[PDB]
């Protein structure tokens, strides 16, 4: 749902 | 570097935001600027969906480092206020991490 | 929707403003008063005589600048557009501003 | 010069 | 001088044509370039209406020297072919009467 | 309908 | 409608192409083959390795140039866009090309 | 590499 | 009038500043918008060279009111913030001396 | 690379041509794209001055690969057709010598 | 520097 | 003229 290391 | 390319029409509405690239500040699991931009991005989209009636057209790369938001209803004030909020939030990051995130207009 | 087409040249002068379309309509009154007053202002307060064309029936008005280096006529065009922009901000659906 | 429902 | 200001979108469709000014080649009743541009303009609009299903939004100044055409259905091939025909016709005039008519794009 | 000295 | 957003920089290089949306659909096949083939061509025939991102689900593909001064990769982007433009000309309603 | 109904 | 032609690329960097013409505020030796703009431009270039790694490509007309600055390393943040500062300064002159200097972007 | 920066105004006139850099095809005294572009530019300026009423504002760097032409009378058809001819010529070089000269409009 | 260049 | 100016 949320990835905190997506970017 | 994360690139943030923001399309604004001539009335100052945000039609498209594309975020691409990886911050490169840390290694995967420990990059601040990444976490910063990630939280702001994902939360803002969540906010648009959960707090407004705008349903933007959304596409992203599973593998990460690529997200695209396109507005459907540019006349939704709430979704736009949320987009400028997100913008000023990633702006806020850029001010201190020039080298890791860049915002580019039109 | 009223469409406002604005042309700015290479030197940052407004050469052309075209207003076209229709918004007891208060967005109409707003844009009408701003347009007509600004033209009145340009002619009554400056040297400039813009070339003006409009349709008798409404929904169409066209201003072309003659002396694009008249600072006063320019300041008044900028203020006109600030004003129409001010209305657009609360009546997004009934005006479109467009730069060319 | 003015008509308030011109637009 | 007659000014012809033509808006083309990024797919090469003609969304707006505005013709403004007077040719200034002769005096009223005897100006060639005027007649030339007038016949082409009025006929092309007649042609769009009478030969296609496109109904453009049209405005003009009774007193003359000002006409505005705006396309509604940019996806009408016939109306667009007619607009490029008109364009190449006033183009044809411009080639020989540079000083009396000017075409300006976007 | 058509004015030939319109422009 | 498939939207094709093309970015050209100050030096006339194509930096970005984004294709998004959907057109047994033959405009889709047309644009798909042109896109995928052109990318194949850039990587198999030039020095350039573009940065590529796409959605697993379709309707979304994004090419970013790395070496904007690779003439060959550029010629192939120009030819890709000529080709999508060629389809657009007969299927006006199902593709939009947009320059930024 | 190719999927012909991707768009 | 001094003309200031500024080029900002798609990444928000200033690639080009061309300044051409004379202020024409006073006559040569006592023009003040001239001195203002001259000090800002020469000082800013001095600052770029003395304070950054960047060596811009510079062309000027020996004695003619033409100076052209072109960036080499558009990714040098310091040279960039110096150019932004220069333009903020020339902009600050323009605000009060509109008829002597004009800044035009892209 | 020689850069050719061309400015065309809203009326289709060329206001500005700046040519900067060296072809770098050969070394100085035997470069052929250089000679090509040099002959075209100097000749065209000579032609403007010798064949029209127009006196453009000219700045060049004594010995540095920077020449800047700026139109005064943008309504001089002859000076314009001369500039269009110049650019058609430099364009004709670019077609075969892509890597030595680049023409960029507006 | 030339303070009267512009 | 200077034929090697560019
Ligand atoms: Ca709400
Ligand atoms: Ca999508
Ligand atoms: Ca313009
Ligand atoms: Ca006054
Ligand atoms: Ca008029
Ligand atoms: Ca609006
Ligand atoms: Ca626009
Ligand atoms: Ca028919
Ligand atoms: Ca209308
Ligand atoms: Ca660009
Ligand atoms: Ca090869
Ligand atoms: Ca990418
Ligand atoms: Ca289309
Ligand atoms: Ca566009
Ligand atoms: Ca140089
Ligand atoms: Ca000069």
């Amino acid at each position: 749902k949320l990835n905190l290391q997506f970017f | 570097m994360i690139t943030v390319d923001i399309t604004v029409n001539d009335e100052g509405k945000v039609t498209d935001v594309i975020m691409d690239g990886h911050a490169d500040h840390g290694e995967y699991g420990h990059d601040i600027v990444c976490a910063g931009a990630s939280a702001v991005l994902f939360g803002s989209v969540n906010a648009i969906i959960g707090l407004t009636s705008e349903r933007p057209d959304i596409n992203y790369d599973d593998n990460g480092g690529h997200f695209h938001i396109r507005s459907v209803d540019t006349n939704n004030d709430e979704a736009q206020l949320i987009l400028q909020t997100m913008l000023v939030s990633l702006q806020t990051i850029e001010e201190e991490y020039n080298e890791n995130i860049r915002l580019n207009y039109k």
